[PDB]
C-alpha cells in the first residue's frame, strides 16, 4: 500500500505538485497520466523525497522516506549520461549496490543475478557492451533489468513506453506483468494516453492536484480527461 | 638528452625528488581528475585552487599545517557561491569567477606579508627543481591517503557520478560524497604546489582524465589510464624543462595536452 | 599618507601614467564586461584572457603588433573550444578549461625562452608604475576605440544579449555581434595586463559589472555604474599598492571585491532579503 | 496566406516534426494544439527559420527568411531573463529596432508608438519600470505591446495565455481581435485545451505529424484530439 498526505511541490513561485492525498493498494499495474509537466514525473520525486516536498508518505505502516530499500526508482532515459564509460553489465550491478557495504564487493552469487536479470529482459548477449551502443529501447530494458536486481516490493518507473521499439514494449510489459502476478505493485508514470487499459488497471490522473483516482475504466472517462486536459 | 638527464637522476638530489613528486601529482590529480570532468566540476576545480592559496598563506603565518587551512578556505570559496546563488540575481558561474579571483588576490597580499614574490611564483607555478625530503614523503603520504579514499569508496563515488538521481532515490548521502570529493581536490591543490603550481592545477586533473575519457570502456579503466597519461606527462615535461632549461611546470601541462591533441585523432571511439 | 600621494601625481611622471592607465582600464574593462556576465561569458572572459597570452609572447618575438597576435590566438581558441565540443564526447567547461591552460601553459614558455624572468611575473600580474607613454596614448586610442564601438552597436547589443530568439525572428546576424565582443574582449585584455595582469583580467570584467547589476535599472545605466566601480576601484587599489609597498593588481581586485560585498548588502535589490525572511 | 511545405526538424537524432505540409489562410486567429513537447513551439521555431529544418516557408509568394519584417514573434516568458535590466519601455522600443538603420537612434516619432501600445494594453502607468516588478499577466502585455510596434502582417505567440491572470488574458485577445479586424493572420500555440471555440477561428492540432487542420467546429473533436493526445493509439 502507498498512502500518501497533502503532498506538494512548489517550482518557484506557483505550485507544480498541490495537495496530493490518495491511497493506493496493490498487488497492481498503476498508471499516472495527465498533461506534460504538469505534475505526473513530480509525483514520484515527492514521494521519495529526491526534491524538496511539503507532505507526507507512507509504505505499510511505515514512511516511505524509512524504507527506500524496498522502492525500485526507474527514471526517465533523457537524464542518463550515455557517454559515461559503463557496460551493460556493470550498469545492471548498481542495483545491488544497496546491498553491498563497505569494505566489500560483488561476489559471484551477485553477478547471477545480473545474468539472470539480463536473460529475463533478453539482454544476455549485450553485458559487455557499452550503453552508448544500445538503442532507446534496449537501454530501457538496462535499466529494468537494473530494477529487477534490487528485488523491490514498489517498483516505480519514468516514461519507461516513450521512444521505444514494439519488440522491447512486448519484453517490458511482460516482465511487468509477471511483478504484479508475484505480488507487487507497479506505479508508472505514462508518457501519453496511449493503450490505458492494456497497461494499467489502476489509472491516477494528475493536472497540479488529482482530478481522478480509481479502476481504469470507471476512472478513464471523457469528463476526468476533459477537466485534466482541458484545465478550465 | 637521455643520457645526461638519466645520468642527472643518479647524482643530483633535487632531480630526483622532482622525479618521484611530480609521478605522485600525476597519478593522483588523474585520478581525481576522471571524477571532476564526468561531473562536471572542470569549472569549480578552477575555483576551487585559486582558493587555497590564501587558507595556505594564513596557515604558514598561524603556523600551522597547509591541509588544514586549504580545507578551510577551499570549502569556504564554494559556501560563498552557493551563497551568492541563492541570496542575489548573480548567476553561477559569474559567482565561482568572482569569488577565485578574490580569494587568489586575497592569497597573493597574504603570501606578501609573510613570505617574498619569488615564494609567491613557486606556490602559483610549481619550484619542482628544489622540493625537499619533508616535502616529498609528504607528497606520497597524503597521494596515498587519497587513492586509499577513492578505492573505499569507488562503488559509492561511481554511483553517485553516474546516476545521481539514482543514488537519492536508494537514500544515499549524495552531498556527503560530493564534499568528499572536494576535499579530495583541495588535497591535491596543495600537493600540486610543487610541480606544476597553484594555476595549471586543472590541466593536471581535467586534460589526463579527458584523454582517459576517449579510451576507456569503465571507470576503473579511465582512472588507470588517466593516471598512466598523468604520470607519463610529469616525465616527459621534466625532461623537457630539465634538457632545454625551461618552465618544467608548463612543459608537463603542454605533454599532457599533446597526448590529448594526438589521442582526438587516433582513438577508435574518435573514429567511429 | 594621502597628501604624499597627490604630491606625487604632481611630481612624479611614472605614477601620472600609472593614474590614467588604472583608469581607462577600469572603465573600459568594466563597460565590456556588463556584456560578459549579461550575456553568461564570465567563462569565456577568463578563458580568452589566457588565450591571449601566447599570442602577445609570439607578437613581441616576431616584431608585429600586440594588439594582432592577441586576436589570432584568442580566435584559435574560440575555434578549439567549439571544435572538440562538434567532433568528441567532452564537454564544453571541459574544453574551455584544456585549452586555455595548455595556451596559458605555451604562453609561459615563449615569454621565458625570449625574454627575462621579471617580464613574465609582471605580464603574468600587472606592472601598472612602469607603462610608458606611447603605451598609455595606444591604451587610450584602443579604449576608446572599444567604448566608441560599443556606443554605435549599442541597440543591437542590447537586444541580442537580452533576447537572442527575438533578434533571430527578425534576421539578424547574432554570430557577427557575439565575433564582435570577443575581438572587443582580446583588445581589453591585452590592456588589462598593465594593471591586473594576466592572470587577474577576470576579475576587472566581471567584478565591477556584477556590483552595478546590483544597482542598474538599464544596460546605459549598467555600464555607467560598472565603469564607475571599476576606474574607482582602480584609483584605490593603485593608491593601497603604492602607499604599502603591496601587489597593486591584487589591491584593485580586492577593492572592486569589497564594492560587491558592501553592495551585495545595502543595494535596494538585495534588501528583498526581506522577501527570503517572511 | 501563411504557405509551409515539407518542413522537418530534428533535436537531436529523433523527429520532433515529419513531413509538415499545410496553407493558412486569414484574416484569422489559429490555435496550435496538442501534446506539450510533441511540436507545437518547434513549428513556430522551424516556420521562421531560428533553427535548422528541412524544407521551406512562404509568405504571399516571397519567402519567410527573406520577408521576417513582415513577420512578429512572441517566445514563451520562460525564455527571457526578468533580472535583465530594461524599463518597460524600452522593453516594447525593441521591436522598433530593425525599422533603425545604423549610425540612427529612436527621435520623438518612435517613443510616441511605444506609449500608445502600451495604453492599448494598459500598461501606460508601467512605463518607468523594471520588468522584474511585474506579474506574469502584466509582463505578457508587455510582450503584445512590443508586437504591435513591429506593425506586423502576421504575429506569432508561444503559449501567451499560460499562467496569466483573468484580467491579463482578455485584455490581450481584445488586443488580438482587433488585429484580425485589421486583417492579419494570428498564429498562437496554446497551452492546453481552454477555451479552444471561444478563441480560434481554426485549429491546427500537431503531434510530430498533422493530425487535423480545417475550421474550429469541424476539427476539434474528439476523435482528432485522442488520435494525437493518444499518438494513435487510443483505447476506449
Ligand atoms: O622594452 C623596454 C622596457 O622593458 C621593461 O619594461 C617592460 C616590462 O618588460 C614589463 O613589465 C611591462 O609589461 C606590461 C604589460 C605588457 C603586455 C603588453 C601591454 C600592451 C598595452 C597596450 C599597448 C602595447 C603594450 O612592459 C614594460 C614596457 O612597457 C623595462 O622597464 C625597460 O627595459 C623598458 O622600459
Amino acid at each position: 500500500m502507498i498512502r500518501i498526505e497533502n503532498l506538494s511541490v512548489s517550482y518557484k513561485e506557483t505550485l507544480a505538485l498541490k495537495d496530493i492525498s490518495l491511497v493506493l493498494h496493490g498487488p497492481t499495474i498503476t498508471g499516472i497520466i495527465g498533461p506534460n509537466g504538469a505534475g505526473k514525473s513530480t509525483l514520484l520525486k515527492g514521494m521519495l523525497g529526491i526534491i524538496p516536498h511539503q507532505g507526507q508518505a507512507f509504505l505499510d505502516d511505515k514512511e516511505v522516506k524509512k524504507s527506500l530499500h524496498r522502492i525500485a526508482y526507474v527514471e526517465q532515459k533523457i537524464n542518463i549520461d550515455y557517454n559515461f564509460p559503463i557496460k551493460v553489465k556493470e550498469c545492471v550491478s548498481l542495483g545491488l549496490f544497496p546491498s553491498i557495504p563497505l569494505f566489500r564487493s560483488l561476489k559471484a552469487k551477485h553477478w547471477k543475478k545480473v545474468q539472470e536479470a539480463l536473460e529475463i529482459v533478453g539482454l544476455a548477449d549485450y553485458a559487455e557492451r557499452q550503453i552508448s551502443q544500445l538503442s532507446g529501447g534496449q537501454f530501457q530494458r538496462v535499466l529494468i533489468a537494473r530494477c529487477l536486481v534490487q528485488e523491490a516490493d514498489y517498483i516505480l518507473l519514468d516514461e519507461p513506453f516513450a521512444g521505444i521499439d514494439s519488440v522491447s514494449e512486448e519484453i517490458i510489459m511482460n516482465t511487468l506483468r509477471d511483478l504484479k502476478k508475484a505480488g507487487k505493485t507497479v506505479l508508472i508514470v505514462h508518457h501519453d494516453l496511449s493503450k490505458i487499459p492494456h497497461y494499467f488497471d489502476q489509472v491516477l490522473l494528475v493536472n497540479r492536484e488529482v482530478i481522478a483516482f480509481g479502476p481504469t475504466k470507471e476512472t478513464f472517462t471523457e469528463t476526468n480527461l476533459k477537466e485534466a486536459y482541458g484545465n478550465q | 638528452m637521455i643520457a645526461e638527464f638519466i645520468d642527472g637522476l643518479q647524482k643530483f638530489h633535487f632531480l630526483q625528488n622532482a622525479l618521484i613528486t611530480a609521478i605522485v601529482v600525476g597519478i593522483v590529480a588523474g585520478a581525481v581528475g576522471c571524477f571532476i570532468i564526468l561531473r562536471g566540476m572542470s569549472l569549480m576545480g578552477d575555483a576551487i585552487s585559486h582558493a587555497v592559496l590564501p587558507g595556505v598563506a594564513l596557515s604558514f603565518i598561524l603556523g600551522l599545517d597547509f591541509f588544514i587551512g586549504a580545507i578551510v578556505f577551499g570549502l569556504l570559496a564554494a559556501i560563498i557561491i552557493t551563497y551568492i546563488k541563492g541570496n542575489s540575481i548573480i548567476k553561477s558561474d559569474t559567482a565561482i569567477g568572482i569569488t577565485s579571483s578574490s580569494f587568489l588576490a586575497l592569497g597573493i597580499i597574504l603570501i606578501g606579508v609573510a613570505k617574498s614574490s619569488t615564494d609567491l611564483f613557486h606556490i602559483l607555478f610549481g619550484n619542482i627543481l628544489a622540493v625537499q625530503d619533508t616535502d616529498m614523503f609528504i607528497t606520497m603520504g597524503v597521494g596515498a591517503a587519497i587513492l586509499l579514499l577513492i578505492w573505499i569508496f569507488f562503488k559509492q563515488l561511481l554511483i553517485t557520478s553516474f546516476d545521481e538521481l539514482l543514488a537519492k532515490a536508494m537514500g544515499m548521502p549524495v552531498n556527503f560524497y560530493h564534499y568528499l570529493l572536494m576535499v579530495l581536490l583541495t588535497l591535491v591543490s596543495v600537493t600540486a604546489m610543487q610541480s606544476v603550481g597553484t594555476i595549471l592545477i586543472v590541466a593536471m586533473l581535467i586534460t589526463p582524465a579527458a584523454t582517459a575519457y576517449l579510451y576507456a570502456n569503465s571507470l576503473k579503466s579511465m582512472i588507470f589510464l588517466s593516471s598512466t597519461f598523468g604520470a607519463t606527462a610529469s616525465v616527459l615535461g621534466l625532461f623537457i624543462g630539465y634538457s632545454f632549461n625551461v618552465a618544467a611546470g608548463s612543459s608537463i601541462v603542454l605533454t599532457a595536452a599533446s597526448f590529448f591533441l594526438i589521442s582526438f585523432f587516433i582513438a577508435p571511439k574518435q573514429r567511429y
